[PDB]
């Protein structure tokens, strides 16, 4: 008689693990090129922005 | 280089036209439609230099 919508929580979304709040990624330069000075040679630099 | 015979069309192509090559910096990247292109060879072709 009454259909509609209906939410459940999966169990596994509930478990807790690791603590890693912060990181930091290096990304690999696709050109072989000096360390970047200014923000577009950084841009330009990368394999792919993210 | 563009061939000796123009076209028309949305990326109209002039006689002998030169190419803008492209580059690292990215304002925009740069083509040419291919039909064209070759319709501007198209009568050049020659079978002493085949």
């Amino acid at each position: 008689a009454n259909a509609g919508q209906q939410v459940f929580i999966p169990t596994q979304s509930t478990i807790h693990i690791g603590g890693r709040r912060v990181l930091d990624l290096i990304i690999p330069r696709r050109e072989i090129a000096p360390n970047p000075t200014t923000l577009v040679a950084a841009n330009a630099m990368c394999m792919v922005r993210p | 280089q563009a061939g000796p015979d123009a076209t028309a069309g949305a990326i109209p192509l002039a006689a002998g036209q030169l190419f803008n090559m492209n580059f690292i910096g990215a304002p925009a990247f740069e083509e040419w439609p291919m039909t064209s292109y070759l319709y501007s060879w198209a009568g050049r072709f020659d079978i002493t230099t085949i």
